[PDB]
């Protein structure tokens, strides 16, 4: 069970760790988060109490180094950093733990929510979408635009999600215009799965990462990417049975976790109505259709 | 974006553009079967592709063989229209290709956009105008070449005959839309107005009669009266 110590908390802030969140007061003696489950990616996220604009945060995996948070009064944010001195780090964590200045990652033993939201998400895939190769962790915030959003403006600060565009030469084989537009199976199976992602695990990893950035930062471009990757599957007549069964589980846990009050800004009416009621896969997402009907019947 | 009353002069500028109307591509007669069920029989159709500046009409005849063994024909008819328009653009020399294609029905936008991906600089636009191009099959010579076709065929016409020798494109398009509107509202009365005087004939190389400027004013009046008389019937006003 790993630890992310905090040097201090000089400004009042709401701190998230995965699906959990804690209010910290200005100069409150808060020195970090302990008992973080090994085996998953995690995200540690911030919303300042004095400017609730720019939610921002860091994707990390404690197996890939010793990470801590330190407030930078010049750039005005909580920064993740790596401590390369193992013994210094162990000595910092031991003191803070002894003085009980740390919150405990509050996982219920029965609760598989975080595994279910991150099953296919790998740090090495995050680092290719979010390019900053000198760090082993990845900064994301509310305002970062996607490569697709930038085509339609600082490329170093972009989310490099795989571009999906249903009216593009990539999506449509010359001479199969109607077939490929109405049945996206060749775009899903040949171009995206065999071609770009190499397997369904990588495709689901990107879908799950996009949802989490949409939910935790209200990143609009991430929300567009999440919907595009769902629509591409639901709009394909030919999808492996194991992918459909897995997609229903993935979406069920995403819909279960979404705050009820953000359904209006995080769910696209057209995509969900099309996916559950008109698409080729309208009958293949039983768990997702039941939770959507019971939790968000207004949207439908 | 959308072509409307506000940007109407744009039709007659020097940027090549085409209107595409798909309303006569998939045409059927509905009839009873021996068992008392209902079935359709397709008849020959056409794509109405018109340069509103020059009057050049690219009439692609759609022979009933193109539907044989196909499902969801009303959906296929939009894709076949977009395929044939795309093939027409590719067949034209670069300096003759349109800069814009305006579809008369919004259901043509995606099919045509997808078929024209190779031409990203050709704007595919809808229109708010209610154009009467469905009445193209009330022009006897167009109807005749469609019904006689035994195979797919492209036939080229000038829908304005020689009018541009005497009037502007704007005025010619206004005359054409008023003639088609009349033919659409009351075909029998419109055709009666056009042929009532046997001394005025249709040249072999023309679609419409050889009216003098003064006779065109009388005809245009008679067409406006027909449209109002018919409107006084539909609506009880």
């Amino acid at each position: 069970m790993n630890t992310v110590p905090f040097t201090s908390a000089p400004i009042e802030v709401t701190i998230g760790i995965d699906q959990y969140s804690f209010n910290v007061k200005e100069n409150q003696p808060f020195h970090g988060i302990k008992d973080i489950p090994i085996g998953h990616v995690h995200v540690i996220h911030f919303q300042h109490a004095d400017n609730s604009s720019m939610r921002y945060g860091y994707w990390f995996d404690c197996r890939m180094g010793n990470f801590y948070i330190q407030y930078d009064p010049k750039d005005g944010l909580y920064k993740m950093m790596e401590e390369r001195d193992g013994a210094k780090f162990e000595n910092i964590v031991h003191n803070f733990k002894e003085r009980q200045m740390m919150v405990s990652y509050p996982k219920i033993d029965e609760d598989d929510t975080w595994y279910n939201l991150t099953e296919f998400v790998q740090m090495d895939k995050i680092r290719k979408i979010v390019r900053k190769d000198e760090n082993q962790f990845s900064y994301v915030d509310s305002s970062m635009t996607t490569v697709q959003e930038n085509e339609l403006s600082d490329p170093a600060h972009s989310l490099n999600y795989t571009v999906i565009n249903f009216k593009s030469r990539e999506a449509i084989r010359p001479g199969h215009e109607m077939e490929d537009f109405l049945d996206k199976s060749y775009y899903l199976n040949t171009v995206m799965l065999q071609g770009i992602f190499k397997n369904s695990s990588n495709y689901f990893g990107e879908l799950q990462f996009a949802f989490l950035n949409a939910m935790f930062f209200g990143n609009y471009g991430s929300s567009l990417q999440w919907h595009a990757m769902i629509e591409l599957i639901c709009s394909s007549a030919t999808v492996p049975k194991h992918m459909l069964d897995k997609l229903d589980e993935i979406l069920y846990y995403q819909i279960k976790t979404l705050p009820e009050q953000y359904s209006d800004i995080l769910l696209n009416e057209r995509v969900w109505n099309i996916c559950l009621y008109s698409s080729f896969q309208k009958n293949s997402l039983h768990n997702t259709e039941k939770i959507m009907e019971n939790k968000y019947p207004e949207l439908l | 974006g959308a072509m409307n009353s506000s940007n109407y002069a744009e039709l007659f500028n020097n940027d090549i553009k085409l209107f595409v109307d798909d309303t006569n591509v998939y045409r059927v007669t509905v009839h009873k079967t021996f068992e008392g069920n209902v079935a359709t029989k397709a008849i020959n159709g056409c794509i109405f592709t018109l340069n509103p500046k020059t009057g050049h009409l690219f009439l692609k005849i759609i022979h009933t063989s193109v539907w044989a063994g196909q499902k969801r024909l009303s959906q296929l008819a939009k894709w076949k229209t977009a395929e044939e328009v795309s093939a027409l653009v590719r067949s034209l020399p670069k300096e003759e290709q349109p800069k814009q294609i305006i579809v008369t029905r919004k259901a043509m936008l995606d099919p045509l956009e997808v078929h024209m991906l190779d031409f990203p600089n050709i704007a595919i636009r809808p229109t708010e105008l209610r154009l009467p191009f469905s009445a193209a099959m009330s022009i006897d010579k167009l109807s005749d070449v469609v019904m006689k076709a035994t195979e797919p065929q492209m036939v080229l016409f000038n829908i304005y005959d020689d009018w541009l020798d005497r009037i502007s494109s704007y005025t010619a398009f206004s005359r054409l839309t008023l003639l088609l509107r009349a033919l659409k509202t009351n075909e029998e009365s419109a055709k009666m107005i056009l042929l009532s005087d046997p001394t005025i004939t249709i040249k072999s190389y023309h679609l419409w009669p050889s009216f003098t400027d003064e006779q065109w004013i009388t005809i245009e009046s008679q067409m406006r009266d027909l449209i109002l008389t018919e409107y006084g019937r539909k609506y009880n006003v």
